[PDB]
């Protein structure tokens, strides 16, 4: 007998305050006792589980299943109860890997570790609340009763300790091996490399000699599994990778389920198929979750959906990452909030690609719409490579500083250059900072009675000129804005406007370019048009002179 | 030697912050630092029965080109029981802001030396992420006192006053002041003999030690002394425009909510009509003794205003454009403890963040010489640009709280 290591045990308790699970076996037929007993003699016999005296008081109930298409049955222990009161795991598989961040291989070998799996015990101390019995033939005996030796398949435990005992088993052959990589998912080991392919297989008799000082066999008969692998809805290949088929169904009448796996999937496509648009489709979701209502598409969706089956016409596939070269991420506007972006190291060779929708909220611009895409790709970037792309956006070197140096808040964007593909991002009015010499001065105001919605807008001028309008439906902060929106249709190309409206100066200092607000629209549609606009703000009801005059008459 | 007991506030489990993306360079640096303290017995590699976590990352002190750990214990320091046991607490040194010369220290090498109750060492669990998450991230948590966490000073304070006891007693007029892992030592010499003290006291550091620290060595100099404020003040000004009488009244109508007198009947009186805003309008008699009582106003102190150290101080921070700022650090709205702005914001002339980053920390220090704590920050920036790239720039061993400010404050004007 050649000694083997131990593999060392994960001390576990159940959650604070709780004790182990004592559930009532149900009722089961003499067939399914009899395949219980006989599944767990065999169970037995290999060390799995252990008969255990009447003193234990903890249980777990035990099914007998039959296996679809066969005269054999399966047993399944369901451990729900014992899982609600087992303490939290650290959960290594949280983050997978994303295609676009692996490395090019030349050869990557599958071994099967699913009989390792049993060579890891169950912590002694904790192998009591595992317990569960064997009804017996006709009640008139005692049930069999076992507790479990290893890591029972279902236990919430088990795939964590598993996995932490196989890496730290593993740890020392990966770091005294750089030249391969080694991936566990499930109960295989995946094992790549670069090497000529005779090395390569001595690494993995190597792997396998190792794994052998614990006692852990693998089938020497190797794996069926063999590039390409389907693996978290991927395709991997030595050398390329992508999401596996995209199938967008036909249908004649679209459900919210419908939808919801329609965008799923087209959700899932825009990472390596460059330009998928969602927000057509998503905006039918909006508010809604009958699942099976119908919804009638828009002509705009249609459109959308029509473009994203060209899109998914054929297959694409990323390249992976070559870590010697710089990362580069190109980004598109779309239109409607919907941003495209592309990173590649090579020109017309993506690692993958991406998009953004813009956030919703009342006002936005698309510099600020440009700068969170720049964001989310950079921390993207972060995870998957380690390092920030380079840039490449559609907005003048120009425009930016304009944009940053002026803009209230603190704003960056890391090194980037610009690319000249419209439509390009710019800036669509920009306030004076003076008041502006020979240029009509207009002081606004609006109010509306909070009972019957009754309101005025209006204005007055130094030349004398006066607008007031007459208002319903209407609210002080609307009244507010509309009397800004007369002021600029009212005036000439340069214009100053003076407004006690704190509502309507937080909006417009944040400079945006669309909102939800139609009469917000307007405003900026003005503005837009405007050569010169200098907006100034004074305190009301301190008897300002324009201010007071023009407030009188929209209170009235 | 022998560990104190320690305990998280009742009711409250373990920290379960996730790690936030690291870059390449940090992951590597990272490595290296937590190999070295695995073999030195600092930290030990932890199982998956430990399901807590705190972020980890690492960063460059001011002047520096050594990577230093830095641990994000913010919620393990909001979850971890209070220590009043010894002392009630160590009242705070008011005289520290009003020496010459304060020098900070990073000390933080020292609480290695003492181990961490067994029982507590699972809560200050961390990861070292991979690139990727191809490889599964490597778990450690803290065999003895770690650099970051609250406890940390508070358990070692017995050991560092017997340390420093020697100095003190040979130089009584020095003040000395722990935060964290930072010591402020502050006198009134001229510098070259300040510097000498300096290095006098972190010979007693060494000396025991031996008996070898990365940063001791550095020191970071502050002057509070000449720190500066920003009182309220008004133009003078020969030719008012409109405008410029309108901006005034605004102004006042704003200082009118922090100063009772403040009057602007006779100045708002003066734009009687409807006129344009570049007309010059010449101030009457009647105006210009309203303007010169409220000047008179604006010199004296703010009323009522009072430090209460079971409350949160509260900071904001206005960007002023040309890489300028200013701040206010209250605890009652229109009740300023201290105000400032600064211009001088160093290696950041085409990086706003970066600007922020450092001012951030610049307050903070004040706060921690003046009051001993950190302020909330309420920041003129949105959440994701900050948190994507803050901890590029960050220089400092703590870390305070921040809010994000969305919608533009009318405030910045009237500090502009
Ligand atoms: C995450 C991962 C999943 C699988 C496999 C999971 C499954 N099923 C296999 C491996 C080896 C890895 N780990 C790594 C790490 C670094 N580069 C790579 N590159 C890489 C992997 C597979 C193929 C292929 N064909 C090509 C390159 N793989
Ligand atoms: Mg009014």
């Amino acid at each position: 007998m050649v000694p083997i290591s131990p593999i060392e045990t994960v001390p576990v308790k159940l959650k604070p305050g709780m004790d182990g699970p004592k559930v009532k076996q149900w009722p089961l037929t003499e067939e399914k006792i009899k395949a219980l007993v006989e599944i767990c003699t065999e169970m037995e016999k290999e060390g799995k589980i252990s008969k255990i005296g009447p003193e234990n008081p903890y249980n777990t109930p035990v099914f007998a299943i039959k296996k679809k298409d066969s005269t054999k049955w399966r047993k399944l222990v369901d451990f729900r109860e014992l899982n609600k009161r087992t303490q939290d795991f650290w959960e290594v598989q949280l983050g997978i890997p994303h295609p676009a961040g692996l490395k090019k291989k030349k050869s990557v070998t599958v071994l099967d570790v699913g009989d390792a799996y049993f060579s890891v015990p169950l912590d002694e101390d904790f192998r009591k609340y595992t317990a569960f019995t064997i009804p017996s033939i006709n009640n008139e005996t005692p049930g069999i009763r076992y507790q479990y030796n290893v890591l029972p398949q279902g236990w919430k435990g088990s795939p964590a300790i598993f996995q932490s005992s196989m890496t730290k088993i593993l740890e020392p052959f990966a770091a005294q091996n750089p030249d391969i990589v080694i991936y566990q998912y499930m109960d295989d080991l995946y094992v790549g490399s670069d090497l000529e392919i005779g090395q390569h297989r001595t690494k993995i008799e190597e792997l396998r000699q190792h794994l052998l000082r614990w006692g852990l066999t693998t089938p020497d008969k190797k794996h069926q599994k063999e590039p390409p692998f389907l693996w978290m809805g991927y395709e991997l290949h030595p050398d390329k990778w992508t999401v596996q088929p995209i199938v967008l169904p036909e249908k004649d009448s679209w459900t919210v389920n419908d939808i919801q796996k329609l965008v799923g999937k087209l959700n899932w496509a825009s990472q390596i198929y460059p330009g998928i648009k969602v927000r057509q489709l998503s905006k039918l979701l909006r508010g809604t979750k009958a699942l099976t209502e119908v919804i009638p598409l828009t002509e705009e969706a249609e459109l959308e959906l029509a473009e994203n089956r060209e899109i998914l016409k054929e297959p694409v596939h990323g390249v992976y990452y070559d870590p010697s070269k710089d990362l580069i991420a190109e980004i598109q506007k779309q239109g409607q909030g919907q941003w495209t972006y592309q990173i590649y190291q090579e020109p017309f060779k993506n690692l993958k690609t991406g998009k953004y929708a813009r956030m919703r909220g009342a006002h936005t611009n698309d510099v600020k719409q440009l700068t969170e895409a720049v964001q989310k790709i950079t921390t993207e970037s972060i995870v998957i490579w380690g390092k920030t792309p380079k840039f490449k956006l559609p907005i003048q070197k120009e425009t930016w500083e304009t944009w940053w140096t002026e803009y209230w808040q603190a704003t960056w964007i890391p090194e980037w250059e610009f690319v000249n593909t419209p439509p390009l991002v710019k800036l669509w009015y920009q306030l004076e900072k003076e008041p502006i010499v020979g240029a009509e001065t207009f002081y606004v105001d609006g109010a509306a009675n909070r009972e019957t919605k009754l309101g005025k807008a209006g204005y007055v001028t130094n030349k004398g000129r006066q607008k007031v309008v007459p208002l319903t439906n209407t609210t002080n902060q609307k009244t507010e804005l509309q009397a800004i929106y007369l002021a600029l249709q009212d005036s000439g190309l340069e214009v100053n406007i003076v407004t006690d409206s704190q509502y309507a100066l937080g909006i417009i200092q944040a400079q945006p370019d669309k909102s939800e607000s139609e009469l917000v629209n307007q405003i900026i549609e003005q503005l837009i048009k405007k050569e010169k606009v200098y907006l100034a703000w004074v305190p009301a009801h301190k008897g300002i002179g324009g201010n007071e005059q023009v407030d009188k008459l929209v209170s009235a | 030697i022998e560990t104190v007991p320690v305990k998280l506030k009742p009711g409250m489990d373990g920290p379960k912050v996730k790690q936030w993306p690291l870059t390449e360079e940090k992951i590597k640096a990272l490595v290296e630092i937590c190999t070295e303290m695995e073999k030195e017995g600092k930290i030990s590699k932890i199982g998956p029965e430990n399901p807590y976590n705190t972020p980890v990352f690492a960063i460059k002190k001011k002047d520096s080109t050594k990577w230093r750990k830095l641990v994000d214990f913010r919620e393990l320091n909001k979850r971890t029981q209070d220590f009043w046991e010894v002392q009630l607490g160590i009242p705070h040194p008011a005289g520290l802001k009003k020496k010459k010369s304060v020098t900070v220290l990073d000390v933080g090498d020292a609480y290695f030396s003492v181990p961490l109750d067994e029982d507590f060492r699972k809560y200050t669990a961390f990861t070292i992420p991979s690139i990727n998450n191809e490889t599964p991230g490597i778990r450690y948590q803290y065999n003895v006192l770690p650099q970051g966490w609250k406890g940390s000073p508070a358990i070692f304070q017995s050991s560092m006053t017997k340390i420093l006891e020697p100095f003190k007693k040979q130089n009584p007029d020095i003040v000395i002041y722990q935060y964290m892992d930072d010591l402020y030592v502050g006198s009134d010499l001229e510098i070259g003999q300040h510097r000498t003290k300096i290095e006098e006291l972190r010979q007693h550091l060494l000396r025991w030690g031996l008996t070898e620290p990365p940063f001791l060595w550095m020191g970071y100099e502050l002057h509070p002394d000449k720190w500066t404020v920003q009182p309220i003040v008004l133009p003078e000004k020969d030719s008012w425009t409109v405008n410029d009488i309108q901006k005034l009244v605004g102004k006042l109508n704003w200082a009118s909510q922090i100063y009772p007198g403040i009057k602007v009947r006779q100045l708002s009186k003066l734009l009687r009509g409807t006129k344009a805003l570049t007309e010059v309008i010449p101030l009457t008699e009647e105006a210009e003794l309203e303007l010169a009582e409220n000047r008179e106003i604006l010199k004296e102190p703010v009323h009522g205003v009072y430090y209460d150290p079971s409350k949160d101080l509260i900071a904001e921070i206005q960007k002023q454009g040309q890489g300028q700022w200013t701040y206010q650090i209250y605890q009652e709205p229109f009740k300023n403890l201290k105000t400032g702005k600064y211009a001088r914001m160093r290696g950041a002339h085409t990086n706003d963040v970066k600007q922020l980053t450092e001012a951030v920390q610049k307050i903070t220090t004040e706060s921690i010489v003046i009051w001993g704590k950190t302020p909330k920050f309420k920041l003129p920036i949105q959440k994701e640009t900050w948190e994507t790239w803050w901890t590029e720039y960050w220089q400092a061993t703590w870390i305070p709280e921040w809010e994000f400010v969305n919608t533009p404050p009318l405030v910045k004007l009237w500090y502009q």
